């Protein structure tokens, strides 16, 4: 008669000693009926492991309402028991998670948000794949949209890149009123897509004129430019000294880096004249762009400071002056016409270097189509100069970073067909894949890696383009098959796809930096030692990283001795000048000297900080790239 | 491959282990042995000749002795009762190489360090004083001259190896605990301690690394070890008078689960006196022995029952 008592006793003893599948069957057939010690015993742990193995066996076996009623009964039962971390982290794998979280997120805000979003977001980006992380972003958009703590929803806008989230957080951040600060990290958190979509819907309404006022330009720096002059005070001994030990026609280039990236004081900026005249051509580009790098403020002052170098008697003064006009601002876009209108020369004229500075600085200012139609005869021109298609591919790439599942349109199709047009000057096959992978950025479910594996499969030049698409196609998820595949293809005979494909490690596992150090340095492929040397990164620079710089710092080749101070100074921004004195003990060629002083000035997933160095990984060439070495935008 | 596997004739059967004396700039070094055989031959590969630090054991041969290679061979704010002394050693030995705005303008640089001591000793309180350096520095602690006396009478050459690794590890603080050189052959301890004093004073060095000397009694240091051994600062450790024991036992009870039912005075002063060593031992075997009962609570009879083992251990033999 009372068979639920015998089924309850049978599941009680079978669940008491041992069983893997026979435990939840008397409960799914029993129809459970009929805070205490016994309730916590047979409900909390016995129904926690019971419903855990029932949801696991029924989630991995078949893919009914019984598991929904038992899983919601566990949901309410553990909402009474109030253990969020263990019970939730057990019921992660069984949208069900959406209705579960919105079914639980009623009173506990900081517990489920801070704990569940902390460990479940960290483990969700580390181990959980993407299609469930999208449910984390939508359900977190719901429970975080109905609740407080806007900036974590702004992080949900960093991962979602959606305009309705920033619109709802602008009407909700406007309904509940710091201002300049949330504008600062507002513009820092938003990528290239949602700030132009944000400036177009906020160009439509904006409801206060303060969204077009704030979130256009000059208001991410208007809280920081004056304060930095006020709250900080830099000494003149670095201008006199660091401007005094320069010589050999290359430390003068390091002095163009002094002027360009020295900042408060503007003494070396106006220390007489003839300084730009004594420098070289690419040092005339760097020195002409120095006044643009020091003037990311005061548009009216930038015009009257760069106008002296405009339309001058030399080509590199006005071309580097247009580069300065592209560096001083990113939302003014009023200096376009005087350089955009004269681009049509197509062979050797000034508009090729003014195309370098104007298309590069315009790409830093910018995803408008008109500029791409103007760049169609630029990509179709294929000048002997590399940096034309360099700053063109990088320019349109930085315009196209963060697109909706990428695109395989006639832009990258045109630069791939015209890339394979002539098989000369492999540097094109080294920087064009950079812009390609920049256009591949922002995808969530795109098949562009397989499409590139169908069309681009060819000799190792465009196959190196294919492995570059493999680099930018693995921004990060739970795909450990790419880690075992990384260790499998890591031993390839080709000594460049090792450099880029293995160099992707610092970007794939960038968040969980505990796994980035490995045994890559113990090999004999010193190029892989450089791969780890770059894989250190730009983090706080713990003692383990500097411990790696203690061994990587001592080497004889100029590529590793030149490659060590860049990461050594980017990762560290009686312990600052001491490794530099160690460099003085190692050296006392010119490359490691310009790079060690340039590191002295270096010391003193956003694409803006991931693009310039990943493109800068091709420094092992002539001084032509040195004109682009000082104008990197990754430096905040 | 053949050029790397062709020098096997020199490192083959006719091979020995000698002791090099010094390396001359004329690319021929001088070695020695038990009878002192000096052979100078032009150097070969596989050697460093820079970090080798001549004066150690090297590889020799039965041949003309051409050198084929070489062979190498609880925070500061937790404990109480001495907060002024622990901010004295903190402010004293955390002054060089750290917080440089008030270190280079003065221009003193007394490269000597403080000399610790304590009647309880045992390394627990002294290590609790020297733990201030573990915040931001490389871990390097040469605990006493135990390895000097347990090894063959090689002399101060091991002190020269610890001094060369302390020179290659300048951002460190050499800490010495339980100095049992003269407190516990015997004639070599005076010469290796006099060379420890001469090399410790900075005979051929400057303010690179700090040396903290800790022992069981300040009177164990000979009068020679005073003027060239203490020039920076000296300390004074008072008796714990159940306050250092109260704070250390408070730290031991800040992690374990136990009520106030456990008597403190008879256990911190059970046999004669003890601060943290054997009460830390009965806390370890109290967590393990209390774990044997499948209960996290500390029973009033199991704690003293486990204490009977330590009370009976040092009293029976």
């Amino acid at each position: 008669l009372y068979r639920p008592a015998l089924e309850e006793l049978r599941r009680q003893i079978r669940s008491s000693t041992t069983s893997m599948t026979s435990v939840p069957k008397p409960l799914k057939f029993l129809r459970p009926h009929y805070n205490k010690r016994f309730a916590a015993d047979i409900i909390s742990v016995l129904a926690m492991t019971m419903s855990g193995e029932r949801e696991c066996l029924k989630y991995r076996l078949v893919g009914a309402g019984e598991v929904a009623k038992e899983w919601q009964e566990l949901d309410d039962a553990e909402k009474v028991q109030r253990e969020p971390l263990l019970t939730l982290v057990k019921e992660i794998v069984p949208l069900l998670m959406e209705i579960e979280q919105v079914d639980m997120l009623e009173k506990d805000i900081d517990e489920n948000a801070y704990a569940k979003v902390c460990l479940y977001l960290t483990s969700c980006v580390n181990y959980v794949p993407e299609p469930e992380n999208s449910a984390l972003l939508r359900c977190a958009l719901g429970v975080f949209r109905k609740f407080s703590r806007f900036p974590e929803a702004l992080r949900l806008a960093l991962m979602l890149n959606d305009m309705e989230l920033v619109e709802d957080i602008f009407t909700s951040c406007k309904d509940v009123v710091m201002l300049g600060r949330h504008g600062v990290f507002l513009e820092l958190s938003e990528d290239v897509e949602e700030y132009e979509d944000l400036t177009e819907i906020m160009s439509n309404v904006q409801l206060n004129s303060n969204f077009l006022a704030l979130a256009r330009e000059l208001d991410i720096m208007e809280p920081k430019v004056p304060d930095d002059i006020y709250k900080t005070h830099l000494e003149n001994n670095r201008f006199g000294g660091s401007g005094s030990q320069v010589d050999s026609a290359r430390m003068n280039l390091a002095s163009s880096f002094v002027n360009g990236f020295v900042n408060q004081d503007k003494l070396l900026t106006d220390d007489g004249n003839k300084w730009l005249y004594k420098n070289k051509d690419h040092g005339m580009l760097s020195a002409a762009a120095s006044l643009g790098m020091i003037l990311l403020w005061d548009v009216d002052g930038g015009l009257t400071q760069i106008d002296k170098y405009l339309y001058s008697s030399e080509d590199y003064i006005k071309s580097g002056a247009l580069l300065a006009c592209g560096i001083v601002n990113s939302g003014v876009r009023n200096e376009c016409d005087p350089a955009l209108a004269l681009l049509s020369d197509y062979v050797l004229h000034n508009s090729n270097t003014m195309r370098l500075g104007s298309i590069f600085g315009l790409g830093l200012a910018y995803n408008r189509e008109d500029v791409l139609t103007l760049l169609l005869p630029v990509m179709g021109d294929s000048k002997s100069s590399m940096e034309v298609a360099g700053v063109t591919a990088l320019a349109c790439g930085m315009i196209a970073v963060g697109s909706c599942n990428g695109d395989v349109t006639s832009t990258i199709l045109q630069t791939i067909m015209e890339k394979s047009e002539t098989e000369l000057k492999d540097t094109y096959a080294r920087w064009l894949p950079l812009g390609l992978g920049l256009n591949h950025l922002g995808k969530g479910e795109a098949i562009e890696a397989i499409l590139a594996a169908l069309e681009v499969v060819s000799e190792p030049f465009r196959s190196f383009a294919n492995t570059l698409v493999d680099v930018c196609a693995y921004a990060g998820s739970g795909n450990v098959l790419k880690v075992q595949q990384l260790l499998h293809i890591c031993s390839e005979h080709f000594d460049s796809k090792e450099k880029e494909e293995d160099k992707d490690k610092k970007e794939k596992k960038d968040k969980d930096k505990k796994e980035a150090p490995a045994d890559m340095g113990a090999h004999q492929g010193v190029a892989v030692l450089g791969i780890a040397l770059i894989a250190m990164g730009e983090e706080i620079g713990a003692e383990m990283a500097l411990r790696t710089f203690g061994h990587l710092l001592r080497y004889g080749e100029p590529t590793l001795r030149r490659a060590v101070p860049l990461a050594l100074a980017l990762i560290s921004v009686s312990h600052d000048a001491d490794p530099e004195v160690s460099y003085n003990s190692i050296f006392a060629a010119r490359l490691a000297a310009m790079l060690r002083q340039l590191a002295q000035y270096h010391a003193k997933k956003g694409t803006l900080t991931l693009c310039p160095y990943h493109s800068d990984r091709q420094l092992m060439s002539q001084v032509a790239v040195a004109g682009l070495l000082t104008v990197l935008v990754s430096f905040l | 491959e053949e050029e790397r596997s062709k020098v096997d004739d020199l490192r083959g059967t006719p091979m020995s282990v000698g002791t090099l004396e010094e390396i001359i700039d004329d690319n021929h070094a001088i070695v020695s042995t038990s009878v002192g055989s000096e052979h100078y031959v032009s150097i070969l590969s596989f050697v460093d000749k820079d970090l080798l630090e001549p004066g150690c054991s090297v590889l020799l041969n039965h041949k003309v002795h051409a050198v084929i290679g070489v062979l190498m061979d609880e925070t500061y704010a937790d404990i109480g009762g001495l907060d002024n002394q622990i901010q004295e050693i903190k402010e004293s030995v955390e002054l060089p190489l750290t917080h440089p705005e008030y270190y280079e303008e003065m221009g003193i640089k007394p490269p000597k360090g403080v000399i610790l001591y304590g009647p309880p000793g045992t390394g627990k309180t002294l290590l609790a004083k020297a733990v201030a350096n573990q915040t931001s520095a490389t871990f390097l602690r040469v605990v006493g001259s135990e390895l000097i006396q347990k090894y063959l009478g090689d002399g101060p050459k091991l002190v020269r190896e610890l001094f060369r690794v302390a020179e290659e590890h300048a951002p460190s603080i050499v800490f010495i605990d339980e100095i049992d050189a003269i407190g516990t052959g015997e004639r070599e301890i005076q010469r290796t301690m006099l060379e420890l004093l001469n090399q410790l004073d900075g005979f051929d060095s400057r303010g690179d690394v700090k040396v903290i000397m800790a022992t069981n009694r300040i009177e164990t240091l000979d009068p020679a070890l005073i003027r060239p051994g203490r020039i920076d600062r000296k300390i004074e450790f008072p008796l714990p008078d159940e306050k250092t024991k109260k704070r250390i036992f408070q730290i031991h009870t800040s992690r374990m689960t136990l009520a106030d039912d456990v008597t403190l005075d008879d256990l911190i002063m059970a046999k004669d006196d003890l601060s943290g060593a054997d009460i830390k031992a009965i806390c370890t075997e109290a967590g393990l022995m209390a774990l044997r009962e499948r209960r996290m609570k500390v029973t009033n009879e199991d704690f003293k029952k486990s204490k009977e083992n330590v009370l009976y251990k040092k009293q029976e033999g």
